[PDB]
């Protein structure tokens, strides 16, 4: 096992996870319409 | 232990001791395990070794020996005492021992 | 008063009934509750 | 700040080992 | 808020078998 | 997502921008 | 912008099928 | 379709310094 502090800071962690679900779903748009931006300039 | 220390595992290859220490039944096997495990009947023969294995299965307490020429053996230590595994085992290993030589 | 009895190994995990109870109460609490609860708790820790 | 969200401080705040990780352990199965 | 009060109501009355789909579902919809 | 938090969703993305703000609070952690 | 706001309402209403082929533009005819 | 042929003539025809403001909006304004 990990010592005890460890395990808090997994913790901590699963908060920030909770909140990320959501964005995740919305996070879609943002990376899709950031890929296709540099794309134009490669080939550009 | 002085019993069989003047006997010495010589022809033996490996012992196991698997016990359940919670069960109340390992008594005899635990006892039987000091015996063989110990440093003066052990000694003898620095080649051979023991397995004492430990889980918590419930699983009742066997002790299965290893060898060369002779067969393995295997004693349930539930319905055994601990001086008829040693007298019957040291009977076993003294007759593979006449065998071998 | 007396101190539970081991699991067996091969016996799925076996967990104390406080921990399963306050799982349940969890799930009722809304996000917003639970998202002020979270807050103070990371204070304790530092 | 209210009561009962005071209460749940308590709980979780200080316990023992293997009693932390296995109140989150099952959280994570029900979340998932 | 008006909106995001009641998106909690829903995820807590969600059933187990429901929520571990809906991760999935919407992410494989929505990308 | 069920429909109805289907909704919900596209509710908080057609949001004031003060309102936006406080789901930003969520969104930045 | 005006412009923002009118493809965003799009995306949402297109249809499976039909989104296929906006999927199929980005990966394919533009690499 | 009709909406997503729109777009991408909008793209082609913007000028260089024009663009700038509509990259800044996805990647300030939406973050």
């Amino acid at each position: 096992l990990p010592s005890l502090p460890l395990v808090q800071g997994e913790l901590v962690g699963g908060l920030t996870c909770l909140t990320a679900q959501t964005h995740s779903l919305l996070q879609h748009q943002p990376l899709q319409l950031t890929t296709l931006l540099d794309q134009y300039i490669r080939e550009q | 232990a002085a019993a069989l220390a003047r006997l010495g595992l010589r022809p033996v290859k490996q012992v196991r001791v698997q016990f359940c220490p919670f069960e109340k039944n390992v008594e005899s096997t635990r006892t039987f395990l000091q015996t063989v495990s110990s440093e003066k009947v052990r000694s003898t023969n620095l080649n051979c070794s023991v397995i004492a294995d430990v889980r918590h299965d419930g699983s009742e307490p066997c002790v299965d020996v290893l060898f060369g020429d002779g067969h393995r053996l295997i004693m349930r230590g539930a319905h055994l005492t601990a001086l008829e595994m040693l007298t019957a085992f040291a009977s076993h290993i003294r007759a593979r021992d006449a065998a071998g030589s | 008063e007396a101190l539970a009895g081991a699991p067996l190994d091969n016996a799925p995990k076996e967990y104390p009934p406080k921990i399963q109870q306050l799982v349940q109460d969890i799930a009722s609490l809304t996000l917003l509750e639970i998202s002020d609860l979270n807050e103070l708790l990371k204070k304790t820790l530092k």
